[PDB]
């Protein structure tokens, strides 16, 4: 079978605290 | 043998990626109700393991003793 | 470099080598394609005991994505709060004032940016 993966599979890119921001990152993502 | 490590419904999500001889594993847990289909939603995954084993990984097989889904990054 | 030991382009560390001709093997010369960095594979040609052999140790440093474990002798001091000081936290150096904070850290994070 085949399904869809909607808005699924996001992980934390690095071990750095961030808050109240928008962050653009380039990596292997689903 | 080279590397050894021993340490001491549901929906379990994992991300495996290999680079520079390091295997990165990311794990998250979410409680759901239906088994047949992947539910829609947003869930973030925290780091667990960074394993220093320098091999090419091109295939994998799941080990069983009730469904699992595979997607590619 | 291609078939036995490939170093990444972004390498941060040190390379140490020395000569052991007083103390006194196999390497790989045929393979399908180059290696990716920090990879091993276990078409083998033996060395002849062309020049005297050398021993190599390569140190690679992991840059503080986890709590710090390996570092040198420096003596810790008492922290001074609400006062303009020079500070050194785990090799992170600055000049400023330090106050208690209401921010909450998840356990894998050590500093905020
Ligand atoms: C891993 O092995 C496969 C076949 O065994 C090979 O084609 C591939 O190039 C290898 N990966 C490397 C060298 O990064």
């Amino acid at each position: 079978t085949q399904h869809t993966s909607s808005m699924r599979g996001v992980y934390y890119p690095d071990e750095i605290f961030r808050s109240d921001t928008l962050y653009l990152t380039q990596d292997l993502f689903l | 043998c080279t590397f050894e490590y021993i340490s001491d419904k549901h929906l379990r999500e994992f991300v495996f990626k290999n680079k520079d001889g390091f295997l990165y594993v990311y794990k998250g847990y979410q409680p759901i109700d239906v088994v047949r289909d992947l539910p829609s939603g947003f869930n973030t995954l925290k780091p667990i393991f960074k394993l220093p084993l320098g091999i090419n990984i091109t295939n994998f097989r799941a080990i069983l003793t009730a469904a699992y889904f595979v997607g590619y990054l | 470099a291609d078939y036995n030991y490939k170093l990444p382009d972004d390498f941060m560390g040190c390379v140490l080598a020395w000569n052991t001709r007083n103390i006194d093997y196999k390497y790989r010369y045929l393979r399908h394609g180059k290696l990716r960095p920090f990879e091993r594979d276990i078409p083998l040609n033996d060395y002849g005991f062309g020049y005297q052999p050398y021993r190599v140790v390569v140190l690679s440093f992991e840059l503080l994505n986890a709590p710090a474990t390996v570092c040198g002798p420096k003596l810790s001091t008492d922290l001074i709060k609400n006062q303009c000081v020079n500070f050194n936290f785990n090799g992170l150096t600055g000049t400023g004032v330090l106050t208690p904070s209401s921010k909450r850290f998840q356990p894998f994070q050590q500093f905020g940016r």
